[PDB]
RNA sequence: CAAGCUUGAGUCUCGUAGAGGGGGGUAGAAUUCCAGGUGUAGCGGUGAAAUGCGUAGAGAUCUGGAGGAAUACCGGUGGCGAAGGCGGCCCCCUGGACGAAGACUGACGCUCAGGUGCGAAAGCGUGGGGAGCAAACAGGAUUAGAUACCCUGGUAGUCCACGCCGUAAACGAUGUCGACUUGGAGGUUGUGCCCUUGAGGCGUGGCUUCCGGAGCUAACGCGUUAAGUCGACCGCCUGGGGA
């Protein structure tokens, strides 16, 4: 039950923070493709986006850090 | 030549200097017959974690179709400039002129 | 790479026989066609049918008697690695005469018996039983 | 890889029809140009072994093509090797 | 995408729901109704006996029941419902 | 001949996948297993509990016809998913009927909110609705005679996840 | 697993919640994993072995299930 | 030998996914050390202990700094690579694979003794680096002994540059290339049509995991990715030890 297949997105955006936030943990970790049911191709992209965000301090690497 | 996408983060005390910097950056791009497809001052923004001890910073997005030499130059400028904390020049396939989801 | 077409054809035929396939298709060649014809004459296959202009496909129609296959055995003898040529006296008898040996002679490709009758030997293509 | 425009140019020059592209000579030329390009790269990056494998393969292919040309038609081959400046 | 962005509707602590159970996995019961989600009601609550219960004996297969959320993680999509309420 | 081919596309034309076409005739009853035959590869092992209505006892003898459901084929041996869900589609159709005249009228009787909306039950089934839907205003059916008779006026439905909160009393509104 | 006790929330409940959060995180498990160095080979082996086991559980057992026990 | 042909082989067009390679940047977590604050008697370790570190203020805790190495989550009998192998993020240079249609070349192919290259880990050379880990070494245990297993430390080495080494259960213990022979359940990555009426429906390609038929096999098992049915080329074996 993938979101990105239905939406039909060409590429996942690191700037689209809200969207990312659904796929990240309360502890900051990226959520598995088993749980979200994201398609494999998209999942990788999502992960990449998240990583990018983390570099730009848009998303946090973890809950504890400060 | 090659469609880059740049996002740089300025120190929040230098927020009034930002426009000038942006202008300068644009100018350089223009110089080598480089187009600038979108440009979005995101403004002051709360950081997810405190980079270099400070909690807010001033984000500027900028999409550019420029030659790589100029990009390199820009990068160099960023690295030496102490106002800009982070940068992230990042290649892209197309021009991507439509606005960002956080501006909208 | 494809090195021996006749051999390949033979193999295909064998597989068809094994797997109870009605007809077996392959890319056509003159020699192959001749072989097929010979087989038909000797009664190991029902009919063969070449079809196409640019790249024609030989289609053999395999034979089955009382459930089991007709072509009990079918081996190449001459092969690109090591050619076999027999003189009319040295020509073999496959299954003590019950099977046939396809032999290419100066007067076209024929069964071993036919060759013997003619009074000429040649390159031994395959045994069929 | 070789840039599209460059490739096109190469094709036009060596190819008789210019739409042909697959002419032996044209192919050789294409290979040769690529090899030339990669020389610069490999001077810089001596440990890039994986990449060099591809280059080697290309070279081999070119050689094969040349050989083929030679047996078929000698004059053409000679011309080609004059044009490209291939020692053999 | 669709259930998981605005997963704050049945959230707040204890919103009771009517949900059909699907398959009871000997640790669970898997009641899940509210538009493409997954709930568990695993074995610990289910009743007012803890461990000897075996959920196939105690409720049903395919039946709409009393269940409420008790917990949502909108991230690792595990809404952990209950039935001892 | 092509009699059979035509008969196949005919039989394709005269069945569909969901529980839509009321076709399975109940051809053996035994407690606790009903069984039909809706023109499928095998007979359903039906529970008895998809077929007793609102007080516990059975309603349909031999020959009777309810559609079941489909789109799931062969778990080893057998055929269906249950006909009771079938019923859900009918309920959905009645709920949808509201849209036409902007008012679906039956009976809705809602005593209390498990999760903030009185529960409404229509015929055999009982549904849960968000808290507002039970009452038109702030009237509250707690002072009304218990499990009272009105209808349901719809307040809110969630359209994907099935929660429907309906409007007890206040006929005038 | 950062948590804040809600207004008029019991202690025990809070503790339980915290525990749950921890479990979700898989923090303890992670710690256990990083106690000692696992050779890459060993890591690989475990992963593949585990996978194999899972597969066995899924399919063979399902096949068994088809046939009744008594 | 001479002319052809396009099915093999290759070239061109547009896309596609990728821990493929080389180079240069950077990010965050954690360990270690240094400086300082708070604070007070234990810490650490084990099966149990002890060596060890601690009132010269450790351990714990907070602030600031240094430096190195590796990249949690994603992450998968997932992906890429000839094999060895390859995993944060960004850029530059770069090799291959696959698909979609066309267009072209016209057997240009397959295999390969010698030959040439690439080739984990350890190891060697010269110059750097050195946090953690740790052969050697030392002490403490255990023990009949313990030149081990366990504990506390700990140097080569691991890291980088450029050379050499040329081996591993370098394994699928299965040479490469091509053809042919019943099925099922997946994964991954394209792509054509179809009302995408929805996460779908019907195909068609590539790579891939498991089960199983015929057949094969000493059996175990292999089974369209063969260990089946065949062809081409190469490599290799001839009782155990000695070796």
């Amino acid at each position: 039950f993938c979101r990105f297949t239905a939406e039909g997105v060409q590429e996942i955006d690191y700037k689209d923070i809200a969207t990312l936030k659904n796929y990240i943990t309360e502890s900051g970790k990226i959520v598995p493709s088993r749980i979200t049911g994201t398609r494999a191709k998209y999942q990788r992209q999502l992960a990449r986006a998240i990583k990018r965000a983390r570099y730009l301090s848009l998303l946090p690497y973890t809950d504890r850090h400060q | 030549m090659r469609h880059y996408e740049i996002v740089f983060m300025v120190h929040p005390d230098q927020s009034e200097q930002v426009p000038g910097m942006i202008e300068r950056y644009t100018a350089a791009i223009t110089g080598a017959e480089g187009k600038i497809h979108r440009l979005e001052d995101w403004g002051r923004r709360q950081l997810a974690y405190p980079i270099n001890k400070l909690h807010k910073a001033h984000y500027v997005l900028m999409n550019v179709e420029a030659p790589q030499e100029v990009i390199d130059e820009l990068e160099t400028t960023f690295r030496f400039n102490d106002a800009v904390i982070r940068s992230m020049v990042m290649r892209t396939k197309h021009a991507v002129t439509e606005a960002s989801p956080m501006v909208k | 790479s494809m090195q021996d077409p006749i051999a390949d054809m033979l193999t295909r035929i064998r597989n068809g026989q094994a797997a109870n396939k009605a007809a077996v298709t392959m890319p056509s060649s003159k020699l192959k066609v001749a072989i097929a014809n010979v087989l038909k004459e000797e009664g190991f296959i029902e009919d063969f049918k070449v079809e196409g202009d640019t790249k024609p496909e030989l289609e053999l129609t395999l034979k089955y008697f009382q459930g089991k296959a007709v072509v009990e055995s079918i081996q190449r003898v001459s092969r690109p690695g090591l050619r076999i040529y027999k003189r009319k006296d040295e020509l073999p008898k496959v299954m003590a005469g019950l099977g046939i040996a396809v032999v290419s002679t100066s007067k076209g490709v024929m069964t071993d018996r036919a060759a013997r009758q003619a009074g000429l030997g040649g390159e031994i293509i395959c045994y069929v039983a | 890889s070789l840039s599209t425009e460059a490739t096109a140019k190469i094709v036009s020059e060596f190819g008789r029809d210019a739409n042909d592209t697959g002419s032996t000579e044209v192919q050789v030329a294409l290979l040769t140009a690529q090899i030339n390009h990669l020389q610069g790269h490999f001077a810089e990056h001596k440990k890039d072994h994986h990449s060099r494998r591809g280059l080697l393969r290309m070279v081999s292919q070119r050689r094969k093509l040349l050989d083929y040309l030679k047996r078929k038609d000698v004059a053409r081959y000679t011309q080609l090797i004059e044009r490209l400046g291939l020692r053999r | 995408e669709d259930p998981w962005v605005a997963i704050a509707k049945r959230y707040p602590e204890g919103t009771k729901l009517t949900g059909r159970v699907t398959n009871l996995t000997d640790y669970g019961c898997f009641v899940e109704i509210e538009e493409g989600v997954e709930g568990l009601v695993h074995v610990s609550e289910m009743d007012w006996t803890n461990k000897n219960i075996h959920p196939s004996k105690v409720v049903n297969v395919g039946d709409v029941v009393e269940v409420m959320v008790l917990d949502i993680d909108e991230e690792r999509r595990r809404i952990s419902l209950g039935l001892k309420q | 001949e092509s009699f059979a081919q035509l008969f196949e596309e005919s039989l394709k034309e005269i069945e569909t996948r969901p529980g839509s076409i009321v076709r399975g005739v109940v051809v053996a009853i035994d407690k606790d297993v009903v069984l039909v035959d809706a023109g499928l590869k095998s007979e359903s092992a039906i529970p008895a509990e998809q077929f007793k209505n609102a007080q516990g006892e059975l309603e349909i003898q031999v020959g009777d016809e309810v559609d079941v459901a489909l789109d799931a084929v062969e778990d080893g041996f057998g055929e269906t998913l249950l006909s009771r869900e079938k019923a859900k589609r009918h309920e959905a159709w009645i709920t949808l009927e509201k849209a036409y005249e902007d008012a679906e009228t039956v009976t809705g009787v809602i005593n209390g909110k498990v999760k903030g909306g009185f529960t409404v039950e229509l015929n055999g089934i009982r549904a849960f609705l968000p808290g507002s839907l039970v009452d038109v205003r702030p009237v509250r059916d707690t002072l009304h005679l218990e499990g009272k008779e009105l209808e349901f006026k719809v307040i809110k439905l969630d359209q994907k996840r099935n929660n429907v909160v309906v409007s007890r009393r206040a006929v005038i509104e | 697993p950062v948590i804040k006790v809600r207004e008029n929330e019991p202690f025990d409940v809070a503790l339980r919640r915290f525990k749950r959060s921890c479990e979700k995180a898989g923090v303890l498990a992670e710690v256990r994993r990083r106690e000692f160095y696992e050779k890459p080979t060993t890591e690989r082996k475990r992963a593949k072995a585990s996978a194999v086991k899972r597969h066995a559980k899924k399919l063979a057992r399902e096949n068994a299930r088809r046939t009744r026990l008594y």
